[PDB]
């Protein structure tokens, strides 16, 4: 049932085998205990899932050209009026605070106090109003599609911070910027992301 | 000489033997060479 | 007989010694049924000056 | 078995002389080959530097050699990296660097995965469908994609001669690139150049006469000469 | 004065007695060691803590043990 | 700046509703496996009235008249919890209309 | 010009202590004559100083304030600026040194301690064995490497004699 080795030969670790996006990856030995390991499980799927979320916005802010994803939040800087797809919301910036620390409050409130292991990981319900999960086959299909493409944005959010933080382009100029010359024009070239060249 | 060699290998013998080689051996790198500070080639 | 062969290697367990998990070689085991019957010589000395100790029964055991 | 002895009348190391080796001439008396599958790690680094090393003395000699004969104007080994980085075309040298480096690590991964499992990249649909081809058959010799000739499938009588001249060319490129790095520091000079004048004028062109490889021997020659 | 413990470590060389030059340690029989004898203190208060019956004791660690603390004119060894 | 009351009323009614409708739920279940049975419990006895004083008070363990547990103790916890950030929000918004930027430019 | 040290090349005070130095000396120069053995001896020092004085500059080595070179001491730092030189290569220089007595000193230990009465050969030691030992010892990282990860470097502490708290 395994989808794949993080590399071919690797040692199988006994303590991932009926899991999803199971790689054997982990070569540190991490998550040998249950417990720690269902919550390294539940913490990477959130985390994932924020990955996902964080990558919509910063890749939805160039491909709608309303600008980039990091002069995005600076309307409060420069004390101006918030845009939100050209609807021009009035709300003040400290209760946009407000609402956001109250609402992720309840939010992880009534979502911690599940006390159950499975759904905690895949809670359902409510949260799942398709109803694509009606077969098993399927719904594991989904699981590990969706560990993957997650895995993928938890690394995609990094190499965005990377990027901003080493040229100030947006996403899509450094993307057509390995486009055009990829040979002088990477992470090489600025010189910052490893010394010295 | 094989009971004076038994003597000679003994300690004092080999703090001297081990002494007077590196001793010669930086007098004549300091001596042959000037005084340097860095190990640019 | 109640103890381990005479001649064979042995490791004290005895904490308070100073062959603390070291290795010894037995003399001699008592017959008679006292206190430390298993007496064992060792290579090195200790601070006193002696090189042979007694043991009971359960701070001896083979080594590895 | 052993062949040869790199000196006569010296004791072999007991790990050295049943051993059937690629060039065995009971050279260690250090004995770093003790251990058995130590040395079978020790005999992949020596294989590793000799391959690199024959590929690295060839790109040295034969544009040498074709300088010499005027037909390319490859400059020298010594300067092709600032000739190159200087030129109009250049990728610059910390993409090269990454670039390398990234490479061999993809490829030195599945080196290293190989000698620590043998046979074991060859676990089906992970290269694509071509990795049964990619399992070792002796550590150190891969085989499969990397003899494409069928030049390895034949008696086995030639094949450890195949492995000796392997062995024998690759320890010889591997003093030769020393020699190179030895000659370049003392004459500054290329290895074809030092080679003519070694030739045209063997006595005057000498590491001997050379004072930076002995240093003060240039003296003894002055004071001996006043 | 000083408090002199002897424990069931000891086998009866009887040396520890002639080692102390105050009288205080003796020896009385014993089943627990190849000698069967074992060292006494009865006149324990006349014990200064010289501690030579440690000097003179061979086994690892010692049977005979000397705790100073609660010094007199006896064990201070004044002979004013 | 923010008008006080209105910032430090909202502050307070926030705190003391996740108090109660959320995070009341998980507690008495950190403290559960704080201070409860076969756990630590209670620190002393009981004998003398220096001994007395380390004893639970009176009027934290009568009942609940709430539906849920929240107490008058939890009432002021929260409370204090949300003239807190009230007075935090409030304090930012100062700094704010005082022309200084805290934030990094 | 890291840490605000100019190069020795162009350092006003490194030039001042050297035409101190030369004063100094050749205040000595006028007491002798020329042809005189402790006059060679004050011109030989004379050409060390000067020979000293140029090798320190041109090198790379750097000074602030005093007209006496400075040393880098940062990994990295002392490798983009070429001053590996003053630390960075000494430091592998001395742990190779430093690696191989201690090579030669466990191998010596290990060799010794199989042999009766292992105790006299520490007084009495062996001249054929330990200067085969000291001639194989150029490869001491090659050997630790391999005992390290085998547990023959190492000791379990169930033979290791520990305190008894
Ligand atoms: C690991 C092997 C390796 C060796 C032995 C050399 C050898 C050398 N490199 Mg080459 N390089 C190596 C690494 C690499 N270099 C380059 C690319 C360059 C460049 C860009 C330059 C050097 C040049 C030099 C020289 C620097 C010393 C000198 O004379 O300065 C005193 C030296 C002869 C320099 C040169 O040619 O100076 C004349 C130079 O400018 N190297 C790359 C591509 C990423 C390498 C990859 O491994
Ligand atoms: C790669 C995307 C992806 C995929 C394949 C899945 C797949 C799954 N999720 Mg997950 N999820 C995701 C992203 C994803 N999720 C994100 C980003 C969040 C955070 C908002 C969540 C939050 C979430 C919760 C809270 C729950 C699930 C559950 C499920 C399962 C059943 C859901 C179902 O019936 O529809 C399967 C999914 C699809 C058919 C995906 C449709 C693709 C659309 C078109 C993409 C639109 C995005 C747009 C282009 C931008 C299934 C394993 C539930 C579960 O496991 O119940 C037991 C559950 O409780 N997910
Ligand atoms: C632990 C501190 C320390 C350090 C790092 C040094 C290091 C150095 N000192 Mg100092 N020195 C020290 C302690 C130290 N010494 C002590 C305790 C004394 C008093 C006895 C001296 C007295 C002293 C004088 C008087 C002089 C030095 C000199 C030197 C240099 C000579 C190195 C050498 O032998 O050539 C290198 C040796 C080798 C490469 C050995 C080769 C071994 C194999 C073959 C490789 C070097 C920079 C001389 C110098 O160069 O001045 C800068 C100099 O004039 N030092
Ligand atoms: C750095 C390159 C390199 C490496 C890794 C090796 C490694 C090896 N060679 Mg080799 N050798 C080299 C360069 C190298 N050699 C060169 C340049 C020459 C020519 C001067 C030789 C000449 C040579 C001979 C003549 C013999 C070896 C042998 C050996 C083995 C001895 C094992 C040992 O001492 O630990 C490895 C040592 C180091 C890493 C140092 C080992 C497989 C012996 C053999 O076949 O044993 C299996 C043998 O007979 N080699
Ligand atoms: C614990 C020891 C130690 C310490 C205190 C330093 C300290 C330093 N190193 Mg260094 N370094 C070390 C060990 C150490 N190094 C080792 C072991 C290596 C490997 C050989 C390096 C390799 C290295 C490189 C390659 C570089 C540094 C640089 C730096 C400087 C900037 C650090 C930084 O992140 O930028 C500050 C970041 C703030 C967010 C600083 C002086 C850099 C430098 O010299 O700066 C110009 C640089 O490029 N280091
Ligand atoms: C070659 C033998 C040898 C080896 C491998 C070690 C190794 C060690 N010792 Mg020890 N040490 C030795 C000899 C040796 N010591 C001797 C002879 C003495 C008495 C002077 C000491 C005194 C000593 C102390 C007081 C301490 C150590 C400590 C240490 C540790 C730190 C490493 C170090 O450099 O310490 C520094 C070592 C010294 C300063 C001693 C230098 C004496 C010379 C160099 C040794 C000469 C040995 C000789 C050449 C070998 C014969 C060669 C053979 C061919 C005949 C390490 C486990 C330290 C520790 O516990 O760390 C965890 C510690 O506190 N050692
Ligand atoms: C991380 C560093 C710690 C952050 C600590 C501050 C948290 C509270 C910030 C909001 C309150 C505030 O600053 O109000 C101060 C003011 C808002 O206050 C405004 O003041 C005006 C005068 C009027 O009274 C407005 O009605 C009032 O809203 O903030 C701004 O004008 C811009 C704020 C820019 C930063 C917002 C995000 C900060 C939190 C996230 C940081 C990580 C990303
Ligand atoms: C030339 C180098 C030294 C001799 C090398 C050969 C060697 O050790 O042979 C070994 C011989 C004899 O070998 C002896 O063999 C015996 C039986 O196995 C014991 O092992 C002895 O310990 C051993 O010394 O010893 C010597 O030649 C001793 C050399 C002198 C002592 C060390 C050097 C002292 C230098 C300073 C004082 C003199 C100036
Ligand atoms: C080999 C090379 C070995 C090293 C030779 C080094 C060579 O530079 O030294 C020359 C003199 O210059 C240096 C003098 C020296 C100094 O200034 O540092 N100082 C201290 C002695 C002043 C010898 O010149 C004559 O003295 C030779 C006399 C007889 C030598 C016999 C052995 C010869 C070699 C065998
Ligand atoms: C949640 C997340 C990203 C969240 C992003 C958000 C909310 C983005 C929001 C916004 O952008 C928008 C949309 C628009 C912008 O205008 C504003 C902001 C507000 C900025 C990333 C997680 C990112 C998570 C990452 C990168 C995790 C990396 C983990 C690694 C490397 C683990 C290491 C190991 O694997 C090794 C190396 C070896 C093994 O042995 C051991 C282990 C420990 C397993
Ligand atoms: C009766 C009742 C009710 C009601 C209640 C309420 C409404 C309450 C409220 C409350 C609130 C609404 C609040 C509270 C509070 C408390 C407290 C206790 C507080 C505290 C505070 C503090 C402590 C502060 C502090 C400070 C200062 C002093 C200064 C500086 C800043 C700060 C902030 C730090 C109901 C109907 C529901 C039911 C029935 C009964």
């Amino acid at each position: 049932t395994r989808a794949g080795n993080f590399a071919p030969g690797s040692e199988p670790k006994d303590y991932l085998e009926g899991l999803p996006g199971n790689y054997n990856f982990d070569p540190l030995e991490l998550g040998k205990e249950k417990g720690t390991l269902q919550r390294y499980r539940e913490a990477e799927l959130i985390h994932c899932r924020w990955a996902m979320l964080g990558a919509a916005g910063c890749l939805a802010v160039e491909v709608l050209g309303l600008g980039n994803w990091y002069d995005a939040p600076l309307w409060a800087v420069t004390g101006d009026k918030p845009t939100w797809f050209g609807i021009e919301v009035p709300f003040d910036i400290a209760t946009i605070l407000g609402v956001e620390v109250v609402a992720m409050a309840v939010a992880e409130g009534l979502r911690n106090e599940n006390q159950d292991m499975e759904k905690r990981l895949y809670p359902g319900g409510a949260f799942d109003p398709l109803g694509f999960s009606k077969d098993p086959k399927s719904f594991e299909d989904k699981k590990l599609k969706e560990l993957k493409n997650g895995r993928l944005a938890m690394v995609a959010c990094l190499g965005f911070a990377g990027q901003h933080a080493a040229t100030g382009k947006p996403i899509l100029a450094a993307l057509g910027d390995h486009l055009s010359s990829p040979f002088f024009n990477n992470f090489a070239t600025n010189g910052v992301s490893v010394p010295g060249l | 000489m094989k009971d004076f060699t038994t003597y000679l290998s003994t300690a004092p013998v080999v703090g001297l033997g081990w002494a007077i080689f590196t001793s010669g051996l930086l007098i004549e790198i300091n001596r042959f060479f000037p005084d340097p500070l860095v190990f640019s080639f | 007989e109640i103890g381990p062969k005479r001649g064979s290697l042995v490791k004290v367990l005895r904490p308070e010694s100073y062959w603390y998990n070291q290795v010894g070689k037995v003399v001699s085991v008592d017959q008679s049924g006292i206190r430390y019957p298993v007496v064992v010589r060792f290579e090195n000395q200790n601070y006193a000056g002696v090189s042979t100790n007694n043991y009971a029964l359960d701070e001896v055991t083979d080594p590895p | 078995s052993m062949q040869g002895n790199w000196l006569p009348g010296s004791q072999t190391p007991a790990h050295l002389k049943d051993l059937k080796m690629a060039g065995n001439f009971g050279f260690d008396p250090l004995n770093l080959g003790a251990e058995p599958q130590a040395l079978r790690w020790y005999q992949q680094a020596e294989l590793v530097h000799s391959r690199t090393a024959m590929m690295g003395v060839a790109g040295i000699l034969i544009p040498g050699i074709f300088t010499k004969l005027g037909a390319l104007n490859v400059p020298q080994w010594y300067e092709a990296g600032k000739v190159y980085i200087e030129g109009e075309g250049a990728i610059p040298f910390g993409t090269l660097l990454m670039t390398t480096l990234f490479s061999y690590a993809f490829v030195e991964g599945k080196r290293w995965q190989d000698f620590r499992k043998p046979g074991s990249q060859a676990e089906p649909g992970t290269f694509f469908g071509l990795e049964s081809q990619f399992k070792g058959t002796e550590n150190g010799y891969p085989g499969g994609i990397f003899d494409p000739l069928g030049y390895s499938k034949t008696s086995p009588e030639k094949l450890d001669e195949l492995k000796l001249k392997e062995i024998k060319n690759g320890r010889l490129a591997m003093v030769a690139f020393l020699g190179f790095a030895g000659q370049y520091g003392a004459t500054g000079k290329g290895p074809i150049d030092n080679l003519a004048d070694h030739l045209a004028d063997p006595w005057h062109n000498t590491f001997a006469e050379n004072g930076i490889s002995v240093p003060g021997l240039s003296a003894v020659e002055q004071a001996a000469a006043n | 004065a000083h408090v002199v413990k002897i424990y069931d470590t000891c086998i009866g060389c009887t040396q520890c007695v002639r080692a102390c030059p105050l009288d205080v340690l003796e020896m009385v029989p014993w089943d627990g060691c190849k000698a069967a004898q074992m060292a006494s203190s009865p006149r324990t208060e006349d014990c200064v803590g010289c501690k030579r019956c440690e000097t003179a004791c061979p086994t690892d660690f010692l049977s005979v043990r000397v705790y100073l603390g609660n010094e007199s004119t006896r064990s201070l060894g004044l002979a004013y | 700046l923010i008008a006080a009351p209105v910032a430090i009323g909202g502050s307070t009614a926030a705190l003391l509703a996740l108090g109660r409708f959320v995070f009341l739920p998980y507690q008495r279940r950190r403290t559960d496996m704080e201070v409860g049975p076969g756990r630590l419990g209670p620190k002393t006895t009981g004998d003398t009235f220096f001994d007395r004083l380390q004893k639970p008070a009176s009027f934290v363990e009568t009942k609940s008249k709430d539906p849920s547990g929240f107490g008058l103790i939890d009432v002021l916890g929260w409370g204090a919890l949300g003239h807190v950030f009230g007075y935090f929000l409030l304090a930012c918004s100062s700094l704010q209309d005082a022309g200084i930027e805290p934030f990094p430019r | 010009d890291i840490a605000g040290l100019t190069p020795c090349s162009e350092s006003k005070a490194y030039n001042k202590l050297e035409r101190k130095e030369l004063k100094v000396l050749d205040k000595r120069l006028k007491k002798y004559e020329p042809g005189s053995a402790p006059y060679l001896a004050l011109q030989a020092t004379k050409e060390r100083t000067e020979n000293r004085f140029k090798t320190y500059a041109k090198q790379g080595l750097l000074c602030g304030n005093d007209g006496l070179p400075h040393l880098i001491s940062d990994p990295g730092l002392a490798l983009r600026f070429n001053h590996a030189g003053e630390v960075f290569i000494p430091t592998f220089g001395f742990l190779y040194v430093a690696g191989y007595i201690g090579h030669v000193g466990r191998q010596y230990i290990i060799l010794s301690k199989e042999d009766a009465k292992p105790t006299d050969k520490e007084i009495i030691l062996d001249v054929p064995l330990a200067l085969k030992l000291a001639f194989q010892g150029w490869a001491w990282p090659l050997a630790s490497i391999q005992e390290l990860r085998n547990g023959s470097l190492l000791e379990k502490d169930e033979n290791i004699t520990v305190s008894p708290r």
